Order: structure tokens, then C-alpha cells, then sequence
RNA sequence: ACGGUCGAACUUGACUAUCUAGAGGAAGUAAAAGUCGGGUUUCCGUAGGUGAACCUGCGGAAGGAUCAUUAACGG
RNA sequence: CAAGACGGACCAGAGCGAAAGCAUUUGCCAAGAAUGUUUUCAUUAAUCAAGAACGAAAGUCGGAGGUUCGAAGACGAUCAGAUACCGUCGUAGUUCCGACCAUAAACGAUGCCGACCGGCGAUGCGGCGGCGUUAUUCCCAUGACCCGCCGGGCAGCUUCCGG
RNA sequence: AAAGUUGCUGCAGUUAAAAAGCUCGUAGUUGGAUCU
RNA sequence: CGGGGAAUCAGGGUUCGAUUCCGGAGAGGGAGCCUGAGAAACGGCUACCACAUCCAAGGAAGGCAGCAGGCGCGCAAAUUA
């Protein structure tokens, strides 16, 4: 969370390789707009976002609701 | 270190079955090992076994009958769909007459014939013949 | 098999199957708690408290009698130390070895054992930060090592 | 200098002899490195010539 | 031992391709250096102009003289040596003649008794060596 | 016609890369039968001795063919 | 008398160390395995690209010192052709201090962690159980032996487990 | 395709080609029971 | 050029897919346009760059990776019906 009113989230997933019948861990980074109503957001908490029209060159989604990290109160 | 205790249990019982012994002590005991031994017992491959209960992970003493040729575990626990089970039983089993790929589904730990009967797919654990 | 040594030791404790309190022990849970409290006010680590209770008072296992372990009793009352036991011991060992190294520059064995000690310290620090026992911004420093102990 | 040292030599003479031997050794190593690189270059070009002989200008007519 | 996890796919495929590079056939096929050093440039047959006739001595345990022909290829300009197969077929080749040349069969390797020759003559002046040898056709000049 | 925008391309130096003529230098090949003429068991890493081999100094290996003796020791 | 060097015999298939390696006496300093625990924490773990410490000998820089040995080198012997062997002397080096290099047949020519499958009695450390001999019969425990057992090791022997 | 001579299925590393001089260590990979 | 797909193959796999279907790109190289619902179109225009045709020496007209065909290229590929 270092842009003005925009954050970077990551999506982790497993990609299947059929020759070895196995998986590999891959990730993709997404720049999503964060509305100022969601304040006190920490690094490493779950967010659910929804697709929208292009807001900037890279920003395409919009933060819908945030759930806090597992360990923190 | 010790990983996948079912592999240790199956290797121990296979080593003692090859040696011609009558009883095997396997430790530690887990529920999946108990279910695997129950699956082998219902087909009459091993016989009666006792779960010695420590307040730790327990132990098992199994009785051996010479009906077991090879008992084996498949690691890692691959995702076996129902369409792909024929390739698995062509690779691991010695014949179409006998041998068992033990596999765990949401209906429980069962054989490949029971998985065919109940139309469910699961993750592979073993084979014995 | 030790994690920094090639030795494979087997020496450890072996509890019996009986978790019940022995009949000859005429000590209630609150009296054992009060003994733990006064040993803590004297100033001891929980392991030393357990050793004193086993050797002198005949209390074999405190969590079999009281139902709670020593550090949880101290934390619930409020007498547990800030940094944990083994982390403090390892940091103190690192401080002593570092002081020996500033005395003696040519001690290569001391340098290697110091590297092993700091590896243990970093492993324990990572474990305690994962469990939220230590703050995330906590860091061990070579310069700031003796002040914490 | 192939001079056997005696017990009576002191500093500014033994030191000069030692540094003269060190300078001689340094020049000797430079010379040996030059000889090694020259031999490698000449062997490489002669191998190229032998390969050109293998490919063409070999026969009867 | 091999890593037999469930998330170890990229390690296995990276190791497989890195050790694939250590094969001889794969490296000769895929590095793109033997393709550029091949005089034919990955072609079945080439067409050249005869420069000279050469008598190449046979490799030692067999004592004979093989009648080869040194040609210069048209499409790239390389000089190669082609063995004229049958007896008396060398007299059909003349200097400054157009020849169709193919390999021997070992794909870039010197074959049998002839040292340093990868190729053999197929056609001389737009008729084959076999038809001239059997007296089936006449060659122009 | 002024100005602006998009803008092919032109000219000048630098980094290159390619095509293509070359005086000369060093070679080799075919043609001259032309002229003169004993030591080491097998090694490894470094350093020296004319580059390499090889030998030696130092430190390492066996990947080198164990015969004979060995119960008292108290006063 | 002095100078630098080296710690023989005891020294073993014995011990310690991650390895390279480590052998006079005493004192100090900080570590370490193992064993014993009915102590404490409660998964904190295993292998590990990147990265980091150590790393025989030989070698290179700056200082000191040079007893022995000693490559190079100098002579002396020896020969159809000897220019390697041999003998005497001897430079760098071999020694110490502080910087470099990261190489060995750096070997078990055998990755590390964990499980199971025959046997035996010797040894090192620790612990347990003991009739007895010993410290000139020791007044009690304690050290040395003797007999078994358990745990971790350096090894050996035996076996048609199987490869 | 033969090629189980690229091996996930499914190879090898005492002597035939091969295990890093040794240890730590982030990323990666794998991770003991136990809750009808 | 990418897919559908093709060859081989117990099972896994390996290799190819310029090519008649779909989508993309380009009309010798870039660039700018007019008209039109739709083009940065080239069997439309305007340039510069590279080749090139008719010449009366002032000027004009160019774009077959469309169908046949020709040259060249090559080991390699058809009728100006």
C-alpha cells in the first residue's frame, strides 16, 4: 500500500503440468483501487475485489470488502 | 526425518512378511494405517491386529499370514479420477484377478473395486497382492 | 539426531502411562501454584522451578496435579519473563562467546560455534515471530545483544 | 645472486638480497607466462594448418 | 534421489531440459552450430561445379585409391569432396561440370574406407551416374 | 502565406555489423633419392628447472604381496 | 654457554573435531558430544539455489628470525650418445606475526535425514545391578580390577537375508 | 518408435562417465500422532 | 503467425502444423490522408526511400505475397486453356 489510493495484491495459484502430473506455485500481481472508506488496512490481509471498467492504465478491479489477517486482532 | 508413516508401516510389514515372520510391530500408529490394515484384513491378507495404546502415538502388532506377496504405498498421494483408474490398476496390479489400489474418497478409505461401485474418485494410498 | 551436531542422542524423559496424581502426594493445586509463585518471586526459570519441585517437594508433573503447565501459570498470574527461556539462554551464550572472541581473535572454533549459536537464535526468533510471541519488528543485533540479557 | 649467507650479515643487506631474489623471481614468472602463451598460440595456428591440410590439398591429382 | 513431491513440477522440467542439453543428438540438432557448419545447410541434395579430381588414399587396413571429386557449391560457396561411387564413373565427371551431390548415409560422418568425405555424386550434367554406368542415357557437354 | 501537429527521409560524428578489392608477411602441401650429418611401483596438488612431458622439493594417497612372537608378572 | 627447531618411545584400527586436522607440564578463557532426568517449550523440523565461515601442502605480499633439511644453482664423479641416478656445499622456502589463494588420491575412489531385515563378543564414554580381591586385612563411603545389562560411538568376525 | 541411450511412469553416480573439501543458511520442496 | 489439427506411439510421451476452417498481419519500405456506415484501403490518392517504363529531353505513367505466365533463385513445385 504505497500508491495514492491504490494497492498491490497478489494471487497465488497452482499450475498443472500434465507430463509430470504435478503442480507449480505461480503468482500474479494486481493493482487494485482502494476506496478511503477502508482505512486501517494492514499488509497481508485478505481482500475480495470486483471487476470494473479501466480506471487507469493498470488498475482494473475495485476493492469490495476486506477481511483482516489471521493472526492479528 | 520421519515422513508419511504409512510408508514406514507398509515397509515394515513387507520386510517381515518376506522374512517369514508371524507378527509385526509397527510404530507410530495413525488412523489411516488402521484403515489400511482393516481393508487388507477384510480381504483376508493379514489377519487380526492389536492397537497397543500409549498416551503418545500408539503402536500396532499385526499377525501375518503368508498370503501377502507385496504391500506397497504410492507417494505422493496423486489425484486419481475415475476415468484414470484403469491406467493405475494396469501399472501397479500384477493381474486383473487380484491386487488392490487402496484409495481414499469422501466416502472413506476403500479399494478400487469399491471406488468403481460407488462412482467416486479419490487419492491413491497403496496396493497389495 | 542433533540439528547442529552429527551426534544422534536418545537421552530424554519417559513419563509413565498414569496421568493421575499419586496417593501419597498431599498437596493441592493451589499450594503447588503458591510454591511456583514464591519460586518465581525468588527468581527462577520454569525448568529450574520444575526441577526444584520434582527433587524436593515430590511433585512429579505439575500439569498432572494442577492441570496447567508452569509457564501458563506464570503468564496468567503475570510473572513470566518478556523474552522466552531458551531464546534468553541462547542469546546469553552468544554474548559470552562474542566476549571471548573479542578477547581472542585467532579462535576459529569459537567463531564457528558462534555462527551456529546465531543460527539457532535466528531460528527461534522466526518461530516466536510466527506464533506472535515476539513483536514482528524485533531483531537480534550483534551490537545490541548484551543489553537484552 | 648465488651467494651463501653468513651469520654476520644484518639488515639493509639481507633485506636487499631478499628483495633482489624476489624481483628476479617476479621477472622469471613473467617470462614463463609469456613463453606459455606463445607456445599455446603457435600450437593453435599449427593445428589450424593441419586441419586445413586434412580438409583440402590432400590427394594425387 | 529424485524429488517426488506434488509441487515439484518446475524443478523436474527445468532439470530435464538442462540435462537434455547434455545429450549429443539434442545438442547437434538444436544448438544451431552444426546446422551452420553443415555445407549443405540442412538439404537433401546440393548442386556444385567440379573443381578438381582427387585420388584419396584408403584408410590403412584396406589399401586402395578412391576416386573423389572436389567441388564448389553454388548456393553458399563451400568446397567439399564427393566420392564417385562405381568403377569408371570418374571418367564421366569433367572439370567445370554441374553435379548433383548427396551424402553417404551417416548424416555428417565419414563413411567406411574414405577419410574426410561425407558426400557422393548422384547426377553428372543433369543425368544420373547410374544411367551412364548402365548405358541407359548419354551425357551432354 | 504564418504558426502547430503527425511525420517519411536527408546531412554530420560515435558505437557497431555486413558485403566486397587488395600491395605484402608468415606458413604448409606436390615436384629435388639434389648438399651435409638406457632408465621408470602406480599416482594427486602445488613450485622450480627453457613452454609441455619429464625430474626434483614439500604435503598427501594405495588404485602396493603380513612372515615370526605375544596365558607368568608372584614371595 | 647460546640459538632456533621438534614434542620420540608410552601411541593402540584408541580418542576428539563439521572437515582440513589435533600428542611436554601447569594456569586461565569460551565451547562440545554422550549419558542421566516422572525438567521446560510444544512442531519450533529435514534437505537446501542465492549467500556466508573454516580449509593440508606448495605459492604471493609487508615484518622478524634462520637449527636442521632443502627445490633452483655451484662443483666432483660416471659415458658409442647422457645432459636423470650418486656425493659435498647451498638460495628461496621449511619457523613465527599480520594480510592474500580456496587447491589435493581434500577417499569409505561410497550425499544428508528417517524406517525395517541375522548373529557374536571385544573396546571408548556414561548410567544401572551385583557375590568377591585390593588402597600392607583399610573403621564407613570412594578409586582399581571381576561378572552381567542399557544408550551413543571407532571397528572386527561370522552368515546361501537378499543384492 | 526402437531409446529403461534424458528415465514422471522409468536410468545411473565402490571399481566402467559420475557425490560438491567441509559446515551453516534465505528462496524452493517435504513435513509426527490427535477432534464422531 | 496462433489455434482446430497431423505423424509416431502399449501407458506416459516426442515431433510437426507455411497450407483450403477460424482469428491476426501485409500488399517493394515507412509515413500521411480523401471518400464512405465501415479503410490509415494500396486492382484509391499524396510524398520521401529503392528499383523501374514511354520518350520529340519539356513531361507522363508505376506496384502480380490475385489468375495463367516469365526471369532469377534453388534439391525442390502445373496451362499465358
Amino acid at each position: 500500500m504505497k500508491m495514492q489510493r491504490t494497492i498491490v495484491i497478489r494471487r497465488d495459484y497452482l499450475h498443472y503440468i500434465r507430463k509430470y502430473n504435478r503442480f507449480e506455485k505461480r503468482h500474479k500481481n494486481m493493482s487494485v483501487h482502494l476506496s478511503p472508506c477502508f482505512r486501517d488496512v494492514q499488509i497481508g490481509d485478505i481482500v475480495t475485489v470486483g471487476e470494473c471498467r479501466p480506471l487507469s492504465k493498470t488498475v482494473r478491479f475495485n476493492v469490495l470488502k476486506v477481511t483482516k489477517a489471521a493472526g492479528t486482532k | 526425518v520421519r515422513m508419511n508413516v504409512l510408508a514406514d508401516a507398509l515397509k515394515s510389514i513387507n520386510n517381515a512378511e518376506k522374512r517369514g515372520k508371524r507378527q509385526v510391530l509397527i510404530r507410530p500408529c495413525s488412523k489411516v494405517i488402521v484403515r489400511f490394515l482393516t481393508v487388507m484384513m477384510k480381504h483376508g491378507y493379514i489377519g487380526e491386529f492389536e492397537i497397543i495404546d500409549d498416551h503418545r502415538a500408539g503402536k500396532i502388532v499385526v499377525n501375518l499370514t503368508g498370503r501377502l506377496n507385496k504391500c506397497g504405498v504410492i507417494s505422493p498421494r496423486f489425484d486419481v479420477q475415475l476415468k484414470d483408474l484403469e491406467k493405475w490398476q494396469n501399472n501397479l496390479l500384477p493381474s486383473r484377478q487380484f491386487g488392490f489400489i487402496v484409495l481414499t474418497t469422501s466416502a472413506g478409505i476403500m479399494d478400487h473395486e469399491e471406488a468403481r461401485r460407488k462412482h467416486t474418485g479419490g487419492k491413491i494410498l497403496g496396493f497389495f497382492f | 539426531g542433533r540439528m547442529h551436531a552429527p551426534g544422534k542422542g536418545l537421552s530424554q524423559s519417559a513419563l509413565p502411562y498414569r496421568r493421575s496424581v499419586p496417593t501419597w502426594l498431599k498437596l493441592t493445586s493451589d499450594d503447588v501454584k503458591e510454591q511456583i509463585y514464591k519460586l518465581a518471586k525468588k527468581g527462577l526459570t520454569p525448568s529450574q522451578i520444575g526441577v526444584i519441585l520434582r527433587d524436593s517437594h515430590g511433585v512429579a508433573q505439575v500439569r498432572f496435579v494442577t492441570g496447567n503447565k508452569i509457564l501458563r501459570i506464570l503468564k496468567s498470574k503475570g510473572l513470566a519473563p518478556d523474552l522466552p527461556e531458551d531464546l534468553y539462554h541462547l542469546i546469553k551464550k552468544a554474548v559470552a562467546v562474542r566476549k571471548h572472541l573479542e578477547r581472542n581473535r585467532k579462535d576459529k572454533d569459537a567463531k564457528f560455534r558462534l555462527i551456529l549459536i546465531e543460527s539457532r537464535i535466528h531460528r527461534l526468533a522466526r518461530y516466536y515471530k510466527t506464533k506472535r510471541v515476539l513483536p514482528p519488528n524485533w531483531k537480534y543485533e550483534s551490537s545490541t545483544a548484551s543489553a537484552l540479557v | 645472486s648465488t651467494q651463501p649467507r653468513s651469520k654476520n650479515e644484518s639488515k639493509e643487506d639481507k633485506r636487499a638480497r631478499k628483495q633482489a631474489i624476489k624481483e628476479e623471481r617476479k621477472e622469471r614468472r613473467v617470462e614463463k607466462k609469456a613463453n606459455k602463451l606463445a607456445f599455446k598460440l603457435e600450437k593453435r595456428r599449427q593445428e589450424k594448418e593441419l586441419l586445413n591440410l586434412k580438409k583440402n590439398v590432400e590427394g594425387l591429382k | 534421489g529424485k524429488c517426488r513431491g506434488l509441487r515439484t513440477a518446475r524443478k523436474l522440467r527445468s532439470h530435464r531440459r538442462d540435462q537434455k542439453w547434455h545429450d549429443k543428438q539434442y545438442k547437434k540438432a538444436h544448438l544451431g552450430t552444426a546446422l551452420k557448419a553443415n555445407p549443405f545447410g540442412g538439404a537433401s541434395h546440393a548442386k556444385g561445379i567440379v573443381l578438381e579430381k582427387v585420388g584419396v588414399e584408403a584408410k590403412q587396413p584396406n589399401s586402395a585409391i578412391r576416386k573423389c571429386v572436389r567441388v564448389q557449391l553454388i548456393k553458399n560457396g563451400k568446397k567439399i569432396t564427393a566420392f564417385v561411387p562405381n568403377d569408371g564413373c570418374l571418367n564421366f565427371i569433367e572439370e567445370n561440370d554441374e553435379v548433383l551431390v548427396a551424402g553417404f548415409g551417416r548424416k555428417g560422418h565419414a563413411v567406411g574406407d574414405i577419410p574426410g568425405v561425407r558426400f557422393k555424386v548422384v547426377k553428372v550434367a543433369n543425368v544420373s551416374l547410374l544411367a551412364l554406368y548402365k548405358g541407359k542415357k548419354e551425357r551432354p557437354r
